[PDB]
């Protein structure tokens, strides 16, 4: 309703999130929990836990102060994306010595 | 790191860049104090303006 | 992770749990030359099915297609640009020959087979694959396309209830509405060579949010990850000086047709600009404010004016009556002596050419289109124009090939290592224009009939009749031992 | 819809419900190859009657049609200048072959038959399909239209109340006002990949209301829907840069065949003008108001003006004695001890070309226009050519297959299995240039005989009898065995 | 947009259109108050209307 463009397709959350949303039946279904499968919960192989009913992004957000999680959406193009971020320049090393001492 | 996974980025070939934008606006005047956008997501079409 | 394509991905996560159990490990390379793009992925993320839509999502900020769209939109116009168009044409006359009462590309099983039973399933089959393709009227454009684009791209239908009888007729899938992407399943102590068996699977795509110049209406929206398995694909040994970029036939065209365009263009503009009279009529109007001193211009260039038309639908002259005047006098006038008031002719697109420019560059531009100098006996130059024609030819039958591997795998009639047993060698033969063969072959015996004529003073004195036939009619031994026969028989 | 269209509607909903029954899924992009705009509809559970067609009428309509307009004007306007009328005259010629008492175009219904002889029922069919056109007579003229056009479309009449027995004779429909059409008819999870049916039928379109060169077109300014069968119809498989842009043969040509009439015209109207001698006086009328200002400049034009015209009815100078001058002796009386009245004269028409680099573009543009490069024996470019040709017959064809299927099946003389069985192929043939067929063989035979002169000498020593017929006159057995027992009898 | 197939159409060629009913009456008057549909799903059947 807010953007006009589509609905949430992407979740970052605390990391207890997360291991809920691994633990719980989110299927249809009568009720149901147990270990945590559903999504990757192990932030040092990745950020991306796994897709939420086959429907949103789920990712881990490492550095959550309390515990809480954002919803959102970013559509196929890029000007439908509430974010931006236009590099220009990026990463670009520098190398040489200062010959004074040349020190590297 | 999933820096990009959800952000447009379109990159620039210049510095400090400019994004356009257009709304559609009823109301003859489309600067204007009260002027109406016609496809508002949230606010509702206005049916009387094209009739009644 | 569409399940609608589960008969495929069930193809393509059988193909990579062999690859998993084979030993091609310690590898730095990414195991390609020319084909998919390549990214990388933890095992962990690999191993969950949805870790297709991740990688999308990550493609799609770097999105392949607007290059692959931008060089075959490219290319799409120099095929319909004069003097580029047919070239193309005349190569892909040679690549599918057409005839009355005449075959077209067959399938020709006389290598070692499984069985007689297979082969004539397969011949059918292959048959089957070239009327769902409807080749025997669409071959050459489907081609053509192929040629232009760099490659062609299908999708297969599966019914998938009976997917054993329930195989349908190809989507022809236009470049620019897939890639070709292959991911790295694996980490280690900093460089791994785990094995990587890619998977190599295809997303789908299409948009007309950029500009057209008509007929484009539709988006993707999302994009579409399918199997590998389920699309059938060629394309040309062509590719960029990096990446996986893949290139198209006039891809060579792309400096020298734009050259001759713009050469032509320069040379017509400069030609009709300044071909009729031009002249400026200048007006002492001094002394005076500015409007006001228009009046004394006005006062002139209304009775100045050349106030005639010139008719191109009809050779003719608007308000030129009488006739034509033996000529143009004018009255132009000054309020002081000064010469100042005045009229300029101008120039005067003078006939410099020389035309030769442009022609140098049509030339150019012809070859680069891997034709024939003797285009606009038998010679070298068509020599290898037709063995680039067969390499066209086989490349582009991956479209025939990979259906038929396919679909009598599905029914049951081959197991897979079959295919790979017989293939190997189970060569698709076209046909050739049985014109041109037949002037090559006459001019060859042509040839051998005088070399033969000649070596006869001594065909039984230094050398045998045999040596003739072998080495001048160029005949093997059951030839020369199975044409002698019918000799014998008919001599008496 | 209407009634009118109820027998072709029966035959529309019954194919698209038998496509519909085939599970063509899991298929991303529409089964779209060629032809129709399709516009992407929607439905609830499965269809959305008339709601779909409001907005696809208005969708459709609005945004479009207006390139259809400008390629057919385009292609007339082509077609109307010198040489494309030539060039179009040459392929129609070519394409439509009859002579006096031969063949005309021709059902060769060579393959297995039904019983056999539904054979006689289908060519008497086919008799009437050419009747219902009058092929006989205007089959020139439809060729020409379509070719030139890239379509043409005709109505189909039923009785109705006793179909069987009801086709007529066919009804042209209007250049520019045909859109063919298809729908996407479903949408589901993620895209719809369902079966695409499409139903493929056309919208009549009325009104064209605008003008064109020296006139105005009427028409009713409805939009009328029709399922498909209703119309026989075709067109080139040619199509733009985007979309679905249909274009003709004429397409290529345009660019250079209107910067050709441009040169030509420019140099025309280089050449007309300066052609007259031209000059202006310039007059000194200072130091008076332009009441009396005027009078020196009015006075010298008054007496001295060339009022002299050329005579371009009949070869002479209108009206004028003496019969010529020897000099024209003009002169000044001057105002003052200074030369400001006086006659400055400009340049003529001078013979500036070399007009010669018109010679490149014609000759380009004569290629363009798809003609052999010989017209302004046997040749590459002359059997290129012809296939060509060829091809143009065959997607002209289809017009001859589709009132032909209709009828059988809608009298009973073939079901809808039948058809798709017979072909395949049920070629329709036509007849080729005689005296060029007939010159084709005769260039054959003689180079067949120097090598069988050549080879005599061992036609019974290195080669048998039966191989060199097979090789050197490239004879079947059968054929040989029919030469051999015809020499057989004839010695008796 | 909701489809207009959540109603009827009847598109028209025309301005204007009329839609007629046919009610099935009784009580020997089609036209006075108090007059009763035979088929209107509201009410019982006159059960004693042809009887008692």
């Amino acid at each position: 309703r807010q953007t006009g463009r589509g609905e949430g397709n992407f979740i970052i959350a605390s990391r207890n999130v997360v291991n809920v949303l691994a633990s719980v039946d989110t299927g249809i279904s009568y009720a149901a929990q147990g270990l945590a499968t559903g999504f990757s919960t192990d932030t040092t192989k990745s950020v991306f836990a796994g897709v939420l009913g086959g429907k949103y992004r789920v990712y881990i957000d490492q550095y959550a102060k309390q515990d809480y999680f954002t919803v959102g959406y970013k559509g196929p193009n890029e000007m439908d994306a509430g974010i931006y971020y236009a590099p220009y320049v990026a990463l670009t090393p520098l190398r040489g010595s200062d010959p004074k001492n040349f020190q590297p | 790191l999933i820096a990009f996974d959800i952000c447009g980025v379109q990159p620039m070939n210049s510095p400090t860049g400019q994004v356009f934008a257009l709304r559609a606006v009823y109301g003859k005047d489309p600067v204007a104090a009260g002027a109406k956008e016609a496809f508002h997501p949230m606010y509702g079409p206005d049916a009387m303006f094209s009739g009644q | 992770v569409l399940s609608l394509f589960a008969p495929w991905a069930k193809m393509d996560e059988r193909n990579f749990k062999d690859q998993e159990k084979e030993d091609l490990v310690s590898i730095t390379a990414p195991k390609l030359d020319d084909g998919a793009r390549e990214f990388e992925v933890s095992s962990n993320e690999a191993a969950s099915p949805y870790n297709a839509a991740f990688q999308t999502i990550f493609g799609s900020y770097e999105p392949g297609m607007k290059t692959t769209r931008e060089l075959i939109d490219t290319y799409r116009n120099l095929m319909n640009n004069y003097e580029v168009d047919n070239a193309v044409s005349e190569i892909v006359s040679d690549a599918i020959v057409y005839e009355d009462d005449t075959e077209v590309v067959a399938l020709n099983l006389d290598k070692s087979k499984f069985s007689p039973k297979i082969k004539n399933m397969m011949l059918d089959e292959f048959s089957d694959v070239l009327n769902h393709l409807s080749f025997q009227r669409k071959g050459s454009d489907h081609f053509r396309r192929w040629y232009v684009d760099s490659r062609i791209f299908f999708h297969k239908i599966i019914d998938p209830k009976r997917p054993k009888e329930g195989i349908k007729e190809l989507r022809r899938l236009d470049p620019r509405q897939v890639q070709y992407v292959r991911e790295i399943i694996t980490e280690t102590e900093a460089g791994t060579k785990i094995v990587k068996g890619y998977k190599e699977y295809f997303i789908y795509d299409t948009a007309h949010e950029s500009y057209a110049c008509d007929g484009r209406m539709y988006e993707a929206g999302t994009k579409i990850k399918i199997p590998k398995a389920a699309v059938v694909y060629a394309h040309s040994g062509l590719v960029d000086c990096c990446g996986k970029n893949i290139i198209g036939y006039l891809h060579r065209a792309v400096k020298p047709a734009n050259q001759l365009k713009l050469l032509e263009d320069a040379v017509v503009i400069y030609r009709i600009t300044r071909a009729p009279d031009r002249r400026v009529w200048y007006v002492d109007t001094g002394n005076m404010p500015a409007r006001k001193a228009a009046e004394h211009m006005q006062h002139v260039m209304n009775t100045m004016k050349n106030r005639v038309v010139y008719d191109a639908s009809t050779g003719k002259i608007k308000n030129q009556q009488h006739n034509m005047s033996m000529t143009e006098d004018y009255w132009l006038q000054r309020r002081d002596g000064k010469a100042v008031t005045e009229v300029d002719t101008l120039p005067g697109a003078d006939n410099t050419g020389n035309m030769e420019d442009i022609r140098w560059f049509r030339q150019a531009l012809y070859m680069a289109l891997r034709v024939p100098l003797s285009r606009i006996s038998i010679t070298r130059d068509e020599l290898t124009f037709a063995k680039f024609i067969r390499e066209l030819q086989h490349k582009f039958e991956e479209v025939f090939l990979d259906p038929l591997k396919t679909n009598l795998l599905l029914k049951g009639i081959i197991t897979e290592d079959e295919w790979n047993d017989e293939i190997n060698n189970i060569k698709i033969e076209f046909h050739r224009d049985s014109y041109f063969a037949e002037l090559k072959e006459a001019e060859i015996l042509e040839r051998r009939i005088n070399m033969l004529t000649m070596a006869e003073p001594f065909i039984g004195k230094y050398i045998s009749h045999r040596t003739a036939m072998k080495d001048i009619l160029q005949m093997t031994d059951e030839e020369i031992e199975q044409e002698a026969k019918q000799i014998e028989e008919e001599s008496k």
